């Protein structure tokens, strides 16, 4: 996570808001002075530094963290960012449009930005090239894992902040008291923008028992709830079969149709396009639009803050036209009984923000904040006449002491807990907490316990037994959490390999067709999902798609899910074939690749190195999410689960579990505890309290925690 | 081209050498529509490309209503040169292709005459009825590029790494707050730009001062402090124990803060 | 290669009939079968005017009548400012489309109102058929979707805010037919009609 | 039900009263579109529901790898092998009657002795 | 300070649940 926040995220956000614009107005008494000035500051690639420090006398040097430890340092990097200067002039003709010039001062530059702190064992650190000898020479443990920071000379660890996943519908149950019986929301949000949080509720009025149950949405900047109907037709659907159409997309579900009848009943006056929007502009929140422009602020809250995850941009109607119908279709779905309520406690649902995405949120809001005080006093530089001066203009302060403030005290802003000293009572105890994840707690749903989906992902036992319980989680052994890739390249391939875009799909004349999610956006239909699966498939498991990407296919509702976001919790999981040869499925890892796996081991302690990406590459093992965990079939044994089929008595009694249409197989069960479970000798002969206390309790142990 | 629009006036005659009217006789040229890969897209949409030159010919087999797309060899050759155009609608129905084109403009039942609209030279090029994919041919021998270059799109990354900084770290922030090296730029330098100019004006006598004053009362009635002083350069204590004489301000009215010339002057 | 077929050859569109003219896609929302050469009232106009306001704006038929009868009856400030940076050609499609496509034809009988849809747009290429066979290549850059206006005698934003409101209770099933026999809230091309036929009588 | 929609203007119909026939007419609100109702029936409402139970097969529903399998007799192919399900539809009262899909005609039979 | 994962129970610390539940 740090390595791609440091490689990726940091120029991602720099270019986010890397243009600061002023424009100066020639307030020209006379028309001598009719110039209007436009200056523009640009950020543009920006550079990290070795680790260092800058001491009391202005000298410079490299800092290791073993000096960094002693001295209350912090290891930290300088931030250089490149800035051109430009500056427009334009003569201020009344009336004219203005058409501006260089004056050509395109001044440009390395400026000093501020200090990030290096996570230990970094690609930016020192201790990630050094050998074990080099280790040695600069007093460094080599056992040491790295993993955290050091702030003041404190061991610093990031604790990964659980939370639900974003831009997924989830319809909810209200309580009995209130009038809404049913709730579909999504907590759209996006990545490449301004990372601003909107929710949509999509809410059906009216109890069972009661007759008027319409659906009324909240869009954002609106202090009323639209009725879905008015919504429709201000996203260009005039006609109610349309909307139906959009809605319902079986034609003999007349139950659904029931229930969307009082729905076009409520907002059946409205019947254009124009009085749906003035209708939604008479109900804006900003209350300073005149009266002709509410049609253009309808459509501005439309298209930029209505459901933002799928679009920003203009034309885009039909699309979120078309999701809007597949909330109120999930709403209900579940309201009718066809399908449960969504559990708020399913761990695919959730994403897990590592050192990554928590120091990505920080530096963004920092750099926002830095922005903001460049032109605050570029603006007080150009209106008091005074000069301008590049260093003070830039306050390497802000990003360096919010870095800094955030990861001494654990407060997450201008979230508590989030930074932690590093625990160094045992080698095990470092292990166990530089995994730790931590899950915020007031909602109606059970997080303490432990869930079905944790299996494999977190440790089953493994938690405090405080208030703690349940809420702060281990890692298991072999889960991983993703980065996060782009899902641009995966949206290419799939509308070249027959993905119908969603512009000019009609439910009523492919009724069989599949929609196709990336990211939880709706972004098309296709006909033949079974062979672009295996299509898919196969070019994730020669390494093509990336690894970390998790594709779902759900036959029953018709669904192709496909994640690239970050936080993903996944495991590795054996890649069952079918295997001709043998007449049954079989693993794809055979004993020659586990020969070629302990010669590479025995080689490190000159054959080609055989190392796990060469497994990952060649398709005999695949990572795993919970959510694509939902869509196959694991066997926990190879040689006792898959071929067909006197007994120990001594023996713990198996179940063959009388199936053989596997897909996957687990590595090992005993990697679905966590480090510090891993360390009790047969947990599975002990009761499960036992060996939480004893998970607890091996963190208090006393050993050799490093061996310097 | 901005224009008005509901001109009872018959301006557009006037304004308008061209017909407003859509023009309708093309309408029946007959239109497919059709949906091409990335590769192709791209070599059949850049406008530096595309001289009238022949791109292949299309083979329509009645057997089995087989539409094939024969490309030249001109182009490339890792590019396949068969391909099959699949037909996802036989019928395209409501689907039309119209032109925008710039106009001439060199020489209840209640209404408003100012509708704002902007008006174009418009006709329908032709009828959409064949909905058209391309899909390279599978026993073409440059399909393994498609698939290749396709495998190439999800596998390359266009974005490079962070660039870390190879010097001594002292090196760099030779530069950075603390520095000898003064800034040789001259971006926003009001104050060099402002402290260059020196308006200096001299103490030429009385007489002549109120009489320039009087001509410029006679140019206008109403003159500030500034336009007067740089309209006469002269010392604003001077100009002041000039214009009090000779003149007075206004402080209340709609021409306040400016010096107008007394009214026993005035009727002069 | 036997000629048991026809081969049609394809070659582009010169470039020096692309300049200074932009080919889109019209599309109609409708059920039914829409052809502007029988169904629509000629001549037709294709503009880019405001919809705000519709069922108030007169048609070309009641322009030319009213162009009629007036010619017979003739015969401090603040001096800096933040400019959010902007990509330019979202700004261009956001100033073009500010104004969307308007398909009238000369009675109002069919006014159509065009959206821009920004789905598949690029990937589009248009072959037109010639008179001999041979196919030329149009790019097409912008697909539309126009969708009928006031075929059926929509109603206000007043009345509509009236009937949203609880005061009021049930909606009547057929108010607007309702309306319609009494002669309140018409289609635009029924006024014309009627302006027509008032016009006809002297 | 089967909701029926206008032809002029895909707005959904709805009934009215006529005397001089005293027939059942569906009028559209928008354009008046009239046409004959080919059912009396007008509004439907079940309070135990049927539909659904069953939803989700597909033509490659067998290649679903989380469906069990079972070695029962399908009444059109006399085919072993199928998949099964229980039923889809998720109220909390539904009984637990398995719904057998054979893999070879995709046929819906079930485990049921109260029907069959 | 410490930094203890064996749970000690705060005694006479009620208020916690006190102002869990300020209204009936
Ligand atoms: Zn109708
Ligand atoms: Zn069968």
């Amino acid at each position: 996570s740090f390595n791609q926040f440091v490689d990726y995220t940091l120029q991602d956000i720099i270019c986010e808001d890397s243009t600061l614009i002023l424009e100066q107005l020639a307030q020209h008494t006379t028309e001598s002075d009719n110039i209007s000035r436009k200056y523009e500051i640009s950020f543009g690639k920006i550079y990290v530094t070795k680790p260092m420090v800058n001491e009391s006398d202005g000298v410079t040097h490299a800092l290791y963290p073993q000096e960094a430890r002693l001295r209350n340092l912090t290891y930290s990097s300088g931030l250089f960012v490149d800035v051109k200067k430009r500056t427009y002039e334009a003569i201020d003709v009344p009336g004219r449009e203005l058409k501006y010039e260089l004056i050509a001062e395109e001044s440009e530059g390395k400026v000093f930005i501020g200090r990030l702190p290096i996570m230990l064992r970094s690609k930016n650190c020192y201790l990630s090239e050094a050998t074990e000898s080099d280790l040695y020479k600069l007093k460094e443990c080599p056992f040491d894992m790295g993993g955290y920071f050091i702030i003041n000379g404190s061991e610093k660890v990031l604790i990964a902040q659980e939370r639900s996943a974003g831009n997924i519908v989830q319809v909810f149950k209200k309580a009995a008291p209130s009038p809404i019986s049913h709730v579909a929301e999504i907590r759209s949000a996006l990545e490449k923008g301004s990372r601003f949080i909107s929710t949509l509720q999509v809410k059906l009025y009216g109890r069972e028992g009661s007759s008027a149950r319409t659906i009324k949405a909240t869009l954002p900047y609106i202090k009323q709830d639209i009725p879905i109907v008015i919504i429709f037709r201000a996203l260009g659907i005039i006609p109610d079969g349309e909307i139906l159409e959009h809605i319902c997309y079986d034609v003999n579900d007349w139950q659904m149709l029931e229930m969307l009848k009082p729905c076009v009943e409520d907002g059946f006056v409205i019947q254009d396009r124009e009085t749906a929007l003035d209708f939604i502009g008479r109900r804006g929140t900003a209350l300073g639009i005149k009266k002709e422009k509410r049609i253009q602020y309808a459509k501005d809250i439309l298209q930029k803050e209505f459901l933002p995850h799928i679009t920003q941009l203009e034309g885009f109607e039909s699309r979120k036209a078309f999701f809007l119908g597949y909330m109120i279709n999930r709403l209900l779905l579940c309201a009718l009984d066809r399908k449960d309520q969504d559990d708020r406690d399913h761990f695919g649902k959730k994403r897990l923000d590592l050192a990554g995405p928590l120091l990505a949120q920080l530096f963004k809001t920092l750099f926002k904040k830095l922005t903001k005080d460049i032109f605050r006093y570029m603006q007080r530089t150009v209106e008091e006449a005074h000069d301008f001066n590049m260093k003070l203009a830039i306050n390497a302060k802000t990003i360096t002491s919010g870095l800094k403030y955030a990861l001494a005290t654990g407060n997450w802003g201008e979230r508590a807990g989030v930074s932690q000293v590093l625990n160094r009572y045992t080698y095990s105890s470092t292990l166990s907490h530089l995994r730790r994840t931590n899950t915020p707690i007031g909602k109606l749903a059970k997080p303490r316990q432990l869930h079905n989906t944790h299996w494999g992902l977190v440790c089953p036992a493994e938690t405090p037994e405080g208030q703690a319980c349940g809420l702060v989680k281990n890692l298991s052994l072999m889960s991983c959490i993703s980065v996060g890739t782009d899902p641009m390249p995966i949206i290419t391939f799939l509308s070249e390999w027959g993905m119908e875009p969603l512009e000019d799909y009609v439910p009523h004349q492919s009724p069989d067709a599949t929609r196709v999610f990336v990211n939880g956006v709706w972004h098309g239909v296709h006909r033949n999902p079974a062979r672009l699966m295996e299509t898919l498939r196969t070019l994730r498991r020669k390494g093509d798609i990336n690894p970390e990407v998790s594709m779902i296919r759900d036959i029953r509702e018709k669904e192709l899910k496909i994640f690239t976001d970050a936080g993903r919790v996944y495991r590795p999981l054996f890649i069952v074939e079918d295997d001709e040869s043998l007449g049954h499925k079989e693993l794809k890892v055979r004993k020659g690749h586990i020969a070629k796996l302990m010669a590479t081991e025995y080689q490190d302690i000159d054959v080609e190195e055989y190392t796990w990406s060469s497994l990952l590459n060649e398709g005999l093992v695949e990572y795993i999410d919970a959510e694509e965990e939902e869509s196959i079939l694991i066997a926990m044994q190879p040689e006792d689960l898959e071929p067909a089929e006197d007994v120990d008595p001594a023996k713990r009694i198996r179940v063959s579990h009388h199936a053989t249409t596997f897909t996957h197989c687990e590595i090992h069960p005993s990697m679905i505890l966590g480090v510090a479970a891993s360390i009790i000798p047969f947990p599975d002969h002990n009761q499960s309290p036992r060996n939480t206390y004893q998970s607890a309790m091996g963190k208090q142990a006393m050993g050799v925690f490093l061996t310097n | 081209e901005v224009f008005d629009g509901n001109d009872i006036e018959n301006n557009e005659t006037k304004v308008y050498e061209e017909s407003l009217d859509l023009d309708l006789e093309r309408s029946n040229r007959q239109v497919w529509l059709v949906r091409l890969p990335m590769f192709l897209a791209e070599k059949w949409r850049d406008r530096n490309n595309l001289h009238g030159q022949e791109l292949g010919k299309i083979r329509i087999n009645k057997d089995g209503s087989k539409i094939t797309l024969l490309l030249n060899e001109n182009d490339n050759d890792s590019i396949p040169h068969e391909y099959d155009l699949e037909l996802t609608k036989k019928v395209v129905e409501n689907e039309y292709v119209f032109t925008e084109q710039n106009l001439k403009k060199y020489q209840r039942d209640r209404y408003i005459p100012y509708v704002k609209t902007i008006p174009k030279k418009t006709a329908i090029v032709g009828t959409v009825c064949h909905e058209c994919q391309v899909m390279p041919s599978m026993n073409d021998p440059n399909y393994h590029k498609i698939v290749e270059q396709r495998r190439n799109i999800v596998k390359l990354n266009n974005k490079e790494r962070i660039t870390t900084l190879d010097e001594t770290v002292g090196v760099t922030m030779s530069h950075t707050g603390m520095s000898m090296r003064s800034d040789n730029s001259n971006f926003l330098k009001v104050g060099r730009e402002k402290a260059k100019s020196n308006i200096k004006s001299i103490r030429m006598p009385k007489k002549e001062i109120l009489d320039y004053l009087f001509k410029l009362f006679d140019e206008y009635d109403y003159w500030s402090l500034k336009g007067l002083k740089e309209r006469t350069r002269q010392p604003e204590a001077h100009l002041k124990e000039c214009l009090d004489k000779v003149a007075t301000l206004v402080k209340k009215g709609p021409y306040a803060f400016k010096y107008t010339l007394r009214p026993e002057y005035k009727k002069l | 290669d036997p000629n048991e077929y026809n081969e049609f050859p394809l070659r582009a569109i010169p470039k020096e009939d692309l300049e200074n003219m932009r080919t889109h896609l019209l599309k109609f929302q409708s059920k039914k079968k829409i052809n502007p050469v029988t169904d629509f009232h000629l001549p037709v106009r294709l503009h880019r005017k405001d919809t705000r306001n519709l069922q108030f704006q007169l048609t070309r038929a009641e322009i030319v009548q009213r162009q009629k009868e007036i010619s017979e009856y003739k015969k401090l400030r603040r001096k800096t400012r933040q400019l959010k940076v902007l990509d330019e050609n979202a700004k261009k499609l956001r100033f073009e489309e500010f104004y969307p496509w308007v398909m009238e034809d000369f009675d109002g009988y069919n006014t159509w109102v065009g959206s821009y849809e920004a789905g598949n747009s690029d990937s589009y290429v248009l072959l037109s058929v010639e008179d001999d066979g041979s196919f030329t290549m149009i790019p097409a850059d912008k697909v539309y979707k126009f969708t009928a206006r006031n075929k059926y005698a929509t109603l206000t934003i007043d009345e509509a805010e009236k009937r949203m409101d609880k005061k009021s209770g049930e909606v009547p099933r057929w108010l607007m037919k309702h309306l319609d026999n009494i002669g309140t809230t018409t289609t635009r091309y029924d006024r014309t009609r009627r302006k027509l036929k008032a016009v006809a009588d002297q | 039900t089967t909701f029926r929609f206008c032809r002029d203007c895909n707005n959904m119909l709805y009934p009215r009263e006529d005397k001089e026939n005293n027939r059942l007419l569906f009028e559209c609100r928008t354009c008046s579109y009239v046409e004959e109702a080919g059912s009396p029936l007008v509004y439907r409402h079940e309070l135990i529901t049927n539909i659904g139970e069953t939803a989700g097969v597909v033509q490659d529903i067998g290649s679903d790898p989380t469906l069990p399998r079972s070695d029962r007799e399908c009444p059109k192919c006399h085919s072993r092998e199928n998949v099964f399900f229980q039923s889809q539809q998720r109220r909390k009262d539904t009984s637990m009657v398995l719904f057998f899909v054979c893999l070879s005609c995709s046929h819906i039979f079930t485990s049921d002795q109260k029907n069959k | 300070n410490e930094n203890f994962e064996d749970f000690d129970v705060e005694h006479f610390s009620d208020e916690e649940t006190y102002e869990e539940k300020p209204q009936f």
